[PDB]
């Protein structure tokens, strides 16, 4: 709560969970980033840049690749199609 | 009473999931509410409601000494009878 | 070949360039027309954002953002608001005549807005199978206006439009069971006759 406060007051603070020995819980595959963007490019998204210029947000997201597809992380090669 | 799926967008409210965390945005009405994985609640609220709102999250002036304006309109010191 | 014209006839209907009315009620933000399609370098990207408009009512105010020449001019609440001026300001041109905001953006692009709901982007021969979106591709063929983002035709328009949403994590609008009596004309046959 102290971190989330100081971020809202206009000072984001990084890497405080590396040694704190308390990882905030998140589902399988994703781990707690700090300051991730809300418009994470997923597997069935349009490549539409310089539009999601919202504030940076705390939360958990997939690894560097490993895009999102219906509440899990999967590598971009295994992206499905939709019909 | 009817259980509905998610996402959901009715009536100016977008019930979504951002960054693993559930979100309920009401930017037309002027609020954003999200719950995290541990169950902790959070409410972001616009400056339109400055010293206007009151409730369990108090009012939105700057002073913290007067966040206990009861529903009767009086101050308090015990957090509970508030 | 003449100039073509999209349209947003009412709250939830769209008339393609080649001419195709279809029903798509949505509440997310959608690509109405863009030149960034396939192997094109591309120049512009027009979007349309509705809110509370899955059910047509005195709700459903539309917002429109248009992205051209590095610009960002958007509009809602009966007014036009620039957010980022574009480089070649010479082609930018606004005409506030009558019930409408006419809005010129180039030799072959234009927008016409009645300040409430109707969006009529006008294009010329210059493009001619270089665009795509909810308005189609402007090629003369009317049967291929439902080619989605994933490069196939759908038989159902409600699955076509959800291909063109801008945020992948907002809601997919639901398949409504097809009825001639939409919402309030359903049980009241008189109000279905007074409306006719
Ligand atoms: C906040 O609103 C109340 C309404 O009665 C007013 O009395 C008070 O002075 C306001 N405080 C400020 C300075 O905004
Ligand atoms: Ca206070
Ligand atoms: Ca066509």
């Amino acid at each position: 709560e102290y971190a989330r406060t100081c971020a809202q007051e206009g000072m984001v603070l990084y890497g405080w969970t590396d040694h704190s020995a308390c990882s905030p819980v998140c589902p399988a595959g994703m781990e707690y980033r700090q300051c991730v963007s809300p418009c994470a490019r997923t597997c069935q998204s349009l490549h539409i840049n310089e539009m999601c210029q919202e504030r940076c947000v705390d939360g958990c997201s997939c690894p560097e690749g490993q895009l999102l597809d219906e509440g899990l992380c999967v590598e971009s090669t295994e992206c499905p199609c939709v019909h | 009473d009817q259980r509905v799926s998610m996402p959901y967008a009715s009536k100016g409210l977008y019930l979504e999931t951002e960054a693993g965390y559930y979100k309920l945005s009401g930017e037309a009405y002027g609020f954003v509410a999200r719950i995290d994985g541990s169950g902790n609640f959070q409410v972001l609220l616009s400056d339109r409601y400055f010293n206007k709102t009151c409730g369990l999250c108090g009012n939105f002036n700057i002073f913290a000494e007067d966040d206990f304006m009861t529903q009767e309109g009086t101050l308090t010191s015990d957090p509970y009878d508030f | 070949v003449c100039d073509a014209t999209c349209s947003t006839i009412g709250m939830a209907h769209y008339l393609t360039f080649d001419g195709l009315k279809y029903l798509f009620p949505g509440e997310c933000q959608y690509v109405l027309v863009q030149d960034y399609c396939g192997s094109n370098p591309g120049t512009f990207r027009i979007l349309v954002g509705n809110k509370g408009c899955s059910h047509p009512s005195v709700k459903c105010k539309k917002r429109v953002t248009i992205l051209v020449e590095g610009g960002e001019i958007e509009l809602f609440d009966g007014e036009v608001n620039v957010k980022r001026p574009m480089k070649d300001e010479t082609h930018f041109e606004v005409v506030e005549s009558g019930r409408y905001i006419i809005l010129l953006l180039g030799k072959a692009l234009s927008v016409v807005w009645d300040r409430h709901l109707s969006i009529s982007v006008v294009l010329k021969q210059t493009y001619q199978e270089k665009v795509c979106g909810l308005c189609g591709n402007f090629d003369g063929i009317q049967n291929n206006d439902l080619t989605s983002s994933n490069l196939q035709v759908e038989e159902d328009p409600v699955d076509f439009g959800n291909s063109w949403k801008v945020s992948s994590q907002c809601a997919d609008t639901r398949k409504v069971p097809l009825d001639s009596s939409p919402a309030t004309c359903h049980n009241n046959i008189m109000k279905q006759t007074m409306v006719d």
